[PDB]
């Protein structure tokens, strides 16, 4: 029942948007031999075992998926997406490609603002791996729609962290130096300067299956 | 600002409301009461609604109903909406008898009773339940045991309650004596000396007491045991 | 004034439901504390044993319930919206049984939990369940899980955690009763996590509640190793862990 | 001092439930003996009865006292209430509404008799200075007719005052008697543990 | 806030505690004509006033028949109580075709009386 | 005390109804009679039979007699109004807006019929002042002007409060005697 | 700079806390032990103890001490609890909801106590008035009565002033007191 | 001039973040050490301190700078929030009301400081009134009472106006402070 | 053309010319306020002729 409003948009899109602009800040960036992606764990204290929540979660064994918005929903969408990852798999017996999959998870999205009595996602995906068309890095909008990205955050303030990567980005990036930009648009955006073993990062590790980096592997990089 | 309208409304205080009228509900209806003691459970009911018909019969309004012979159930508030949770109880025994041939205890009986009165509460379209229900038993081995269902779920187990119009009344006086260990038949006289503390000399207090060693059964309320009430101690 | 609140399914302008928010201080608001604590090859719940604001009989009213033989868990909150969602809980967990032979994991049965509790969420369908509750179990790793979840969804999961009304005057003191074991002395484990985790979980409840904690409003349950059952300690094992504060 | 305060909600109370068994009954019967509703019309509120004019001036005094009583017998009533409002919450507030609306009736009764003071000076203040006038003007023969028409309204007016007095005392007596149940307990005590 | 909120809805209750449209239906009841009815030792007899609308319209009954043993007097408005007379009349002879026996009064009732029951807690039908 | 506040309770009752049956429906006769409705346009609302003024000072002394007996009668039915308002309560009180309507009717008119004696005053003092301005200007006439249009101004101003007494009186009780079930048992 | 006025805010509330510890329930006790509620009816608005009137100027000078005292202890607290309003936003605000109904509450008493200076001049600006009148007109007997009436009736507001002074201490204090949680942590997370 | 009125945007700009980081502040201790908080109770609103008035006519001097200091600083944050309201929309302009909620206020302390200016002129026309009464009508004593009861209020009036400078300045910094987030880019 | 609904647009023109008028009527208000200040002020000259001593 989210209806229009005499200027010609959506309403409670507008709101869902609002959401996704004040949670943890999810960054991805792509490379010329794989695509990395970051998001900034806000350890509120040492209980929380590190192991349980996460914020980079798998689909196959070459997708990747980042969270930008309400954790509640951090689930939902990833059975429905593990699901289609299943369906393809079945009939075609190769994997599933990112541009198919992620049509129907922007399908399912959508069909959460034109059906009476439901509520819009509240959050901002990025999927990211390895295809056999070169690599991708999707960005799905709660509105439905999907963006065909290079370099992006989704995250809290993200006018201000998106000039990092407008100026210090270039289009034949290793894998391994845009680990250092992309830590650089973490640490050296905003708040969160204590980065030790406080931020999650998986990459497409060049055609390899995906991987989730571990913390102390993180630290290697965490140096500089 | 008016957030007491639907069931599915929280609050901003955090309460729930539109389920806390209810007890203001059956705090203006007619009472019902029970107790442990040594030798049964002898239950109460007074249906305080003299001044207004005086046409009905003697014994007709009974307010005590048995899913079967050992287990009795009251209500405290809306007679019509307390007539669909028997329903839901009975039909509970008898698919519990179907399935294990054997009577519904008491400890699983009253864990579905109360799961059927808070389904309702949930739903944005159907009105909550207005009735709190009394479930009581007691078992030839252990002793008894009352359990109260008041609306939203709250299962408790009891040793004597009161819930109707002076449930803050009536049980200053349950405390005073210790019914765990007396009889049945000295109880039924100290409950008629209550009720005329707080309104006439009527019959319309109808009640029946699961067991005096009577096959440990539900019986009736036993008019030849009632009758000799002592109306003035 | 009439702001954005009405409905569950509405969002506001800043971005907030307001009908979660409003659920998760109503579990504030019920006055019950509970605390759980993962420790070495064990994990505990303690309870409070007390009314959700006579004659009543206090070995009825409880705050844990075991929702298998392996697998059990504390609830808090309102007395009704608990009761269901242990149902809720019951009906899933012993579905996996019928759905895939092996025993449900600790960790999936909270994620399954917050599942269906998302879905409530979306759809303007029910109520919020207005409860919260800590998830304890052993798994198949011979290791101790312990998981929280909020009205919202959440599979968090902690070494060491506080749900009721107390969670923000708790912290500062569960850090320093996990610090008062972790880089503490930290000898061996001779397999009395008893006489380690829940002396320093009852510990930590005194700590929290002013009061003199009597033996006979407390209720703890055990998953350690060896015994892999969510016993519920007897009573006169808790008159005697009390006087080991001395 | 914590002595102090626990003393006054309980001295207060008293004087609230001392009014409205005492107090207010015995005036209300007072002032009918004044005005009786029995009377046929028109003969109390007539001028068959009618330097300062020692007539009106012996009539104001008494006025003052009523006004006075009136005032200090509802203010601690008021009071009460106020004291025995619950705490604000959003929802199940219908008895602070009659409450408020009790304070509302209160408050309105208050001014009524405090205007009482403030009327008596400008009767005396205006009715000077046209006199004035008619010392300087002495064949003007309309302000001495001004003068008799005055005397007559302030004469009904009195009985008005006493009226409105009478009609005062019942209404706050009949208003508690009916929603006593409510001032008192607005909000169920929900007594568990 | 109150005296207009909690009025025109099957599911919202009163702060008081009273389910205020329901009691509509209990006074709707009383703007229809009169009836009476006497229990004797052995017989039942049932007084019904019509009411005759205009000279030309002919007096609406008001005494109905239900089986030959059971016979019900409406008093409100015709609308619902053909409903009910009809739930009646298909109850009571479901019973004489299914068993042989006659329907028992207070079983009947019972039927009747939870027909209210279902038309009382769903937000869509009314009383 | 008791008794003798239950007897004022069942004195009032008695006045009221006894106003509406035959006190109410006597003066509906007088005012008539004063100002019949058949009368033909301007036969009443003229001046053709209009120191001080003597005519004037007798027709005011009339005016204070009825507007008396207006405050007397409607002052007892509006307590009497009051005490028969049932106990407040949420939902089912529009039995209440109706007696609130009364209430408020009569306090209208009774506002209305309150400020006449203050009116009374206020017509000698204008018209005393503009006299005094005469003696102190003879010459323009306009002054003289004046004096003649205070009595013809009040003279159709007093016509008119006679109307509308005699209109007040037949809309307070066409008023209650239409709604005089839910006036008197609002709720069961 | 930043030092100074943080110690600012520490300061008031420990001055707002002391008011309801200590300065608010002394006052109440003060002014009830001058006008005791258990006196009988026209004892206290009556006129048995009553060029100017010497003995009215006298209560007067009580009376701005007491309007004085008072608007600067509800001013600390009224400014404390404006320091205590949370950041606004949608939804949520049940405890900005006391604040501002708090506010509105504690003006309205601060106004109340502001207007009693502005009273006691107009009282001799009128009275001087009249006075005046009676110099020039001596026989006109109408204006000594004013006069008279006129002290009677400002000794009638002289203490309803004072009653109204008890009354809105005891207001004052039952109210926070009652809301004191929504007070001080409205939302808090 | 497109270059210059943009300037002019960025210079308004400049001194709203130059009032809010040092001008407010500043005020704020300032009033402050002539009206401490930590008072004890009569010590502020005393009249010990207490032809015309020559005493009083160097107090409004200063309330003069006081009123015209404050309402420059608030004039141009007034105009701050305003060029930083945006495109008129319907619907998600709760921001919109934060930015109405702090210009209300703000407009209203203005005026309150506006009319000071209105309220030195009444103070000395009511005082000049009387003083030709009390030389022309030299036995009635309540002409000399009035002086000295205007000169009490005037005293109390000057001291609360004081408080109520330093008031506002807290509450109008406080606000501004929270709501910093939305003020900018509602 | 006034119709109703979809008639946002005539809100900001509404809005325009309540902007417009608000600044209209304040630069008004000018040429009557500007009499006021000669009036006061040439009253007050008069109690100055009449009073020379009283120097406020």
């Amino acid at each position: 029942l989210t209806t229009f409003s005499p200027t010609g948009k959506l309403v409670q899109i507008e709101y869902a948007l609002n959401r996704v602009s004040s949670s943890s800040p999810a960054l991805g960036i792509r490379a010329k031999n794989g695509v990395i992606i970051a998001t900034e764990k806000k350890s509120p204290n040492e209980l929380i075992e590190e192991n349980s929540i996460f914020k980079i979660q798998q689909i196959s064994e070459h997708i990747g998926i980042v969270y930008a918005g309400m954790p509640g929903d951090f689930r939902v969408l990833l059975k429905r997406a593990r699901k289609e990852a299943i369906r393809y798999s079945l009939q075609y017996g190769s994997e599933i490609l990112v541009k198919e999959l992620v049509k129907i998870i922007a399908s399912i999205v959508q069909e959460f603002t034109q059906t009476g009595g439901v509520r819009p996602f509240g959050l901002s995906l990025l999927i990211c791996g390895v295809d056999v068309y070169g690599y991708h890095l999707y960005q799905i909008d709660p509105s439905g729609c999907y963006f065909n990205w290079m370099a992006t955050c989704v995250g809290k303030d993200y006018q201000n962290n998106m000039s990092f990567l407008e100026k210090r980005y270039n289009k034949d990036i290793e894998i391994e130096d845009a680990i250092h930009t992309a830590i650089l648009t973490l640490k050296e955006s905003y708040e969160g300067v204590l980065n030790e073993k406080n931020i999650e990062i998986g990459v497409a590790y060049d055609n390899k299956p995906f991987k989730i980096l571990t913390q102390n592997e993180i630290k290697d990089y965490l140096i500089e | 600002a008016g957030y007491d309208l639907s069931v599915s409304t929280f609050s901003p205080d955090g309460r729930l409301y539109q389920v806390e009228y209810i007890y203001k509900s059956i705090n203006n209806n007619n009472t019902a009461l029970c107790l442990e003691c040594k030798d049964g459970i002898i239950c109460c009911c007074i249906n305080s609604n003299m001044d207004k018909n005086k046409m009905i019969k003697k014994n007709s309004y009974n307010r005590i109903y048995h899913v079967n012979n050992n287990i009795i159930i009251t209500y405290s508030g809306f007679d019509g909406d307390a007539r669909n949770i028997i329903d839901r109880a009975r039909s509970e025994a008898n698919t519990y008898y179907y399935n294990f041939h054997t009577n519904i205890p008491l400890h699983i009986l009253v864990n579905r009773i109360s799961l059927y009165i808070h389904a309702y509460t949930l739903y944005w379209h159907m009105r909550p339940f207005a009735a709190s229900i009394i479930i009581s038993s007691f078992n030839e081995k252990d002793k008894g045991d009352i359990y109260c269902i008041e609306p939203n779920g709250a299962c408790y187990k009891y040793s004597g309650i009161v819930i109707g119009k002076n449930k803050e009344m009536f049980k200053t006086e349950i405390e005073k004596k210790d019914y765990k260990d007396i009889n049945v038949r000295d109880a039924i006289e100290d409950i008629y000396k209550f009720i005329l503390t707080s309104n006439n000399l009527q019959n319309l207090v109808n009640f029946s007491w699961i067991c005096k060693e009577s096959s440990y059964e539900f019986q009736n309320i036993h008019e030849e045991i009632l009758t000799p009430a002592l109306n003035k101690a | 004034q009439s702001m954005y609140d009405r409905h569950l399914t509405i969002f506001s302008p800043d971005g907030n439901l307001y009908q979660i928010e409003y659920a998760i201080k109503a579990v504030k608001n019920t006055n019950i504390t509970s605390v759980g604590v993962k420790g070495e090859n064990c994990a505990v719940i303690i309870s409070q044993k007390k009314m959700a604001t006579k004659l009543l009989d206090y070995n009825n009213i409880t705050n844990i319930y075991n929702i298998t033989d392996e697998i059990g868990c504390s609830m808090v909150g309102m007395p009704g919206d608990c009761l269901s969602m242990v149902y809720k809980a019951r009906s899933e967990a012993s579905e996996f049984l019928y759905s895939n032979g092996y025993n449900v994991n600790a960790e999936t049965l909270c994620r399954n939990i917050c599942d269906k509790i998302q879905v409530y969420t979306q759809h303007a369908y029910m109520r919020l369940h207005a409860c919260s509750g800590m998830i304890i179990g052993i798994d198949e790793n011979n290791k101790p899980e312990l998981f929280k979840f909020d009205p919202s969804g959440f599979c968090a999961g902690y070494r060491a955690c506080v749900i009721g009304n107390k969670e923000q005057e708790s912290i500062s003191v569960l850090e320093r009763l996990l610090e008062k074991r972790k880089k503490k002395i930290q000898q061996e484990t001779i397999d009395e996590d008893i006489r380690n985790t829940t002396i320093l979980a009852i510990e930590a409840l005194q700590t929290i509640l002013a009061f003199d904690l009597k033996a006979s409003e407390i209720e703890v349950a055990i998953v350690s190793t060896k015994n892999r059952n969510f016993t519920q300690i007897s009573e006169k094992e808790i008159d005697n862990y009390l006087t080991y504060i001395a | 001092i914590k002595e102090e305060y626990n003393k006054f909600k309980y001295d207060i109370t008293k004087q609230a439930i001392e009014s409205l068994r005492e107090r207010i009954p015995k005036r209300i019967i007072f002032f009918n003996n004044l005005v009786n509703v029995n009377s046929e019309p028109g003969s109390i509120l007539n001028v068959n009865d009618l330097p300062s004019h020692k007539q009106i001036y012996l009539e104001l005094e008494k006025i003052k006292t009523y006004a006075s009583e009136l005032i200090e017998i509802i203010g601690n009533i008021k009071l009460w209430i106020q004291l025995n409002v619950p705490r604000i919450e959003d929802g199940n507030n219908f008895g602070v509404g009659i409450q408020e609306e009790a304070i509302q009736e209160l408050a309105r009764v208050e001014e009524s008799a405090f205007n009482l003071y403030d009327a008596i000076v400008k009767y005396y203040m205006e009715r000077a200075k046209i006199s004035t006038k008619v010392l300087k003007y002495p064949n003007v023969s309309d302000y001495q007719e001004a003068v008799r028409e005055l005397d007559e309204k302030e004469w009904i007016h009195i009985k008005i005052t006493i009226v409105d007095m009478r009609n005062n005392y019942i209404m706050l007596y009949d208003l508690l008697y009916k929603n006593w149940e409510k001032v008192v307990k607005p909000k169920n005590e929900d007594a568990h543990h | 806030m109150y005296r207009n909120l909690y009025d025109t809805d099957n599911i919202i209750y009163s702060p008081e505690g009273r389910l205020y449209q329901v009691e509509y239906a209990s006074e709707a009841i009383k703007q229809g004509t009169c009836a009476v009815a006497i229990k004797s030792k052995d017989y039942v007899v049932v007084s019904g006033l019509k009411k005759c609308i205009s000279k030309l319209s002919f007096p609406q009954e008001k005494i109905f028949k239900i089986d030959d043993y059971i016979g019900i007097s409406m008093s409100g408005i015709t609308s619902d109580a053909k409903v009910l007379t009809k739930f009646m009349q298909n109850e009571c002879l479901s019973h004489k075709f299914l068993y042989n026996e006659n329907i028992n009064i207070e079983s009947l009732v019972r039927s009747v009386a939870d027909k209210y029951q279902k038309n009382t807690q769903k937000s869509s039908k009314r009383a």
